[PDB]
RNA sequence: GUGGGAGAGGGUGGUGGAAUUCCCGGAGUAGCGGUGAAAUGCGCAGAUACCGGGAGGAACGCCGAUGGCGAAGGCAGCCACCUGGUCCACCCGUGACGCUGAGGCGCGAAAGCGUGGGGAGCAAACCGGAUUAGAUACCCGGGUAGUCCACGCCCUAAACGAUGCGCGCUAGGUCUCUGGGUCUCCUGGGGGCCGAAGCUAACGCGUUAAGCGCGCCGCCUGGGGAGUACGGCCGCAAGGC
């Protein structure tokens, strides 16, 4: 498969504002995803975490979500 | 007596039981079955036959309020969680969708020995 | 003073009347307590991840602030007393961290 | 906290001449002023014994050097000690 | 000193979603639950399964790691205030100010104790159902103290790296966290793995020493009796040294 960090742009790790580019990072259910499928570096996935818990609570982001298969 | 006609079906799967309602859209019950429903009584409710049965009893149940379109929700692992489901396709009821919402915790909850 | 950065999301059903009076409201608590506004985002109307107050939706403000430390939390209970006030979330600002630079 | 427009007000007061960032006076000073943040800080908030330790370590560096002044030149030692309000 | 840096280090307040339980309402029949099979249990006063509204308490999924932080105990949602430790670059300042450390004082998981709260889930004791030759148990259904909070005690442990602290020295290779750099790499500070020399009874250790040396503290001298007896100090008690 293709990692995220591998087809995206120059973003902002600490904008916990910008869901277009945060959703790039959740599975189909709301799961943060590793850093095998991010590409992320060790600093960066830490980073994105909290980021990522901060978009969260504005309601930017879901917490966790329905996965339609199986 | 309801001409509901579309609507939800929500299977409960564990390893003692496998059990299946049928709601309408807005998430109310119509019919149901279960293992103990159909004629099975002990360790056998929790048997993908036992459930096959179930998912089927129901669907049958179902059809009497003329049901046809039918969306699919799946909740716990169990034996014959899919033998449920592979039955519902099967009904003659056309399944819309598929869907696994099994809870769970994000570390809430002290669960029993059992589970430790 | 350090700077910060201000998120409040309230009720998206306001009418003209109370939503000049929500945020000059906001206007009032921020005065009390010493903050000079260094910019203003007014994005609106978003779509939410989940329900918020049974609502699907919400609207969202951003300030960046500089203020007195010692007064934050006080800041932050002055602003979730209104009703229509349904989130009020105050960071400190950060520097833009890149990636994939 | 301590800001080094803070700081600067009093290594600038503790130098034994223009320049001096690192004499004994300016030392004891330094560690004396973060001793009077930290047992402010412990007055309220007196269950935060990690916070404890740290003092425990600028007392005994404070007193250390304290300790040592004492022997070398007496004299600089008292008009620090009268100067700080300590022992 | 100056200028940078990473982090579940600590304390306080606030706050967010998932789940369990209970209550309210809607809808809906005959069982659910649970086990190797079962039974006690719960269910027609309508449960389980499903939708919605509400209350309350506890713990934070993914990120999450062979990872990070702390002196040890230990520390995991997010936000803010107070705050400790530590590391790097500059080579700026003081000029041996150092190391260890019998006493002393402070910290010290869990359990337990006191006063007052709180009480959703779990659960010693206990009440039942099973199994069994018996069951004072594992398995099942219930459930009190407690687990949670405040204040004050208790001071134990496989409190573990079964490895006291500090410093100098003695091949490398490789994975990694985090700084700096002229950024295939070099250079620091941690965390892993192989292995030179050497040590070890062996297993194994091996620049994070269990190697070569130095300083200082603690401790050992066959097993049972025994961490017992007596005495002393401490503790409300259990009990601890
Ligand atoms: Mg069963
Ligand atoms: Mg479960
Ligand atoms: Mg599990
Ligand atoms: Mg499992
Ligand atoms: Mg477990
Ligand atoms: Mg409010
Ligand atoms: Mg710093
Ligand atoms: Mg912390
Ligand atoms: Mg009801
Ligand atoms: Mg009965
Ligand atoms: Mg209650
Ligand atoms: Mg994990
Ligand atoms: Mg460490
Ligand atoms: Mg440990
Ligand atoms: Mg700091
Ligand atoms: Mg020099
Ligand atoms: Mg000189
Ligand atoms: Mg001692
Ligand atoms: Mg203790
Ligand atoms: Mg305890
Ligand atoms: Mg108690
Ligand atoms: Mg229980
Ligand atoms: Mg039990
Ligand atoms: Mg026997
Ligand atoms: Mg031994
Ligand atoms: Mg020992
Ligand atoms: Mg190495
Ligand atoms: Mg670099
Ligand atoms: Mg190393
Ligand atoms: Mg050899
Ligand atoms: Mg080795
Ligand atoms: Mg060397
Ligand atoms: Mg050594
Ligand atoms: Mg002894
Ligand atoms: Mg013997
Ligand atoms: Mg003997
Ligand atoms: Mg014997
Ligand atoms: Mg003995
Ligand atoms: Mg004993
Ligand atoms: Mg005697
Ligand atoms: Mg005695
Ligand atoms: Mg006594
Ligand atoms: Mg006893
Ligand atoms: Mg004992």
């Amino acid at each position: 498969k293709a990692k995220v960090k591998a087809t995206l742009g120059e973003f902002d790790l600490r904008d916990y504002r910008n869901v277009e580019v945060l959703k790039r990072f959740l599975s189909e259910t709301g799961k943060i995803l590793p850093r095998r499928r991010t590409g992320l570096s060790a600093k960066e996935q830490r980073i994105l975490a909290k980021t990522i818990k901060r978009a969260r609570i504005l309601g930017l982001l879901p917490f966790t979500e329905k996965l339609v298969r199986k | 007596k309801r001409q509901v006609a579309s609507g939800r079906a929500y299977i409960h799967a564990s390893y003692n039981n496998t059990i299946v309602t049928i709601t309408d859209p807005d998430g109310n019950p119509i019919t149901w079955s279960s293992g103990g429903v159909i004629g099975y009584k002990g360790s056998r409710k929790g048997t993908p036959y036992a459930a096959q049965l179930a998912a089927l009893d129901a669907a049958k149940k179902a059809m009497a309020y003329g049901m046809q379109s039918v969306d699919v929700i799946v909740r716990g692992t169990g034996a014959g969680r899919e033998q449920a489901i592979r039955a519902l396709q099967a009904s003659g009821l056309q399944v819309k969708s598929i869907v696994d919402d099994t809870p769970v915790p994000h570390n809430g909850c002290r669960p029993k020995k059992k589970f430790r | 003073m350090r700077r910060y950065e201000v998120n409040i999301v309230l009720n998206p059903n306001l009418d003209q009347s109370q939503l000049a009076l929500e945020k000059e409201i906001i206007q009032r608590a921020l005065e009390n307590y010493g903050a000079r506004v260094e910019k203003v985002e007014e994005l609106g109307l978003r779509r939410l991840a989940y329900p918020i107050a049974k609502d699907p939706q919400g609207y969202f403000l951003w300030y960046q602030v500089e203020m007195p430390e010692d007064r934050v939390n006080d800041l932050a209970r002055e602003l979730r007393i209104r009703d229509n006030v349904r989130r009020v979330m105050v960071v400190k600002s950060q520097e833009p961290f890149l990636a994939n630079a | 906290p301590i800001t080094k427009e803070e700081k600067q007000k009093v290594i600038q007061e503790f130098a034994r001449f223009p320049g001096d960032t690192g004499s004994t006076e300016v030392q004891v000073a330094l560690l004396t002023l973060r001793i009077n943040r930290l047992s402010e800080h412990l007055k309220v908030h007196k269950k935060d014994h990690h916070s404890h330790r740290g003092l425990l370590m600028m007392v005994g560096q404070r007193r250390r050097l304290l300790r040592y002044l004492q022997r070398e030149d007496p004299e600089r030692y008292r008009a620090l000690i009268e100067k700080l309000g300590i022992r």
